[PDB]
């Protein structure tokens, strides 16, 4: 089972990882049965 | 499908008829580790990987 | 903390409670902690043990 678990909030804060405490509510668990060991993260850009 | 690739299918979201394949008899070995053969395989199974 | 010695023997009669309790949940060898199961997992001969 391949789990992810979400949570969204404001921040108003610069940099370096603002402090603060917010458990994570589960979001949705895929039952893929595969095997992971290696990941890329997507970002996308602008054009203008 | 080969011994080396095994397959494997997941059963999901379906409900099961355990008892088709204890009462055809025709499996020549249809030996149960950790749940039961005497038919009592019919439980809730959040997760059955054939 | 002025009755700790009541607050002591309430305390530890509490715990001896909360132990058992939660050995109660224990496993203790088997395959799980739940009785039910087992019986439910095993035909009767093989549950028994």
């Amino acid at each position: 089972y391949f789990k992810i678990y979400s949570k969204h909030t404001p921040i108003n804060l610069v940099r370096d990882l603002p402090q603060g405490f917010s458990a994570l509510e589960p979001l949705v668990d895929l039952p893929i049965g595969i095997n992971i060991t290696r990941f890329q993260t997507l970002l996308a850009l602008h054009r203008s | 499908a080969s011994v080396y690739a095994w397959n494997r299918k997941r059963i999901s979201n379906c409900v099961a008829d355990y008892s088709v394949l204890y009462n055809s008899a025709s499996f020549s070995t249809f030996k149960c580790y950790g749940v039961s053969p005497t038919k009592l395989n019919d439980l809730c199974f959040t997760n059955v990987y054939a | 903390s002025p009755l700790g010695k009541l607050q002591d023997v309430v305390n530890q009669n509490a715990q001896a409670l909360n132990t058992l309790v939660k050995q109660l949940s224990s496993n203790f060898g088997a395959i799980s902690s739940v009785l039910n199961d087992i019986l439910s997992r095993l035909d009767p001969p093989e549950a028994e043990v």
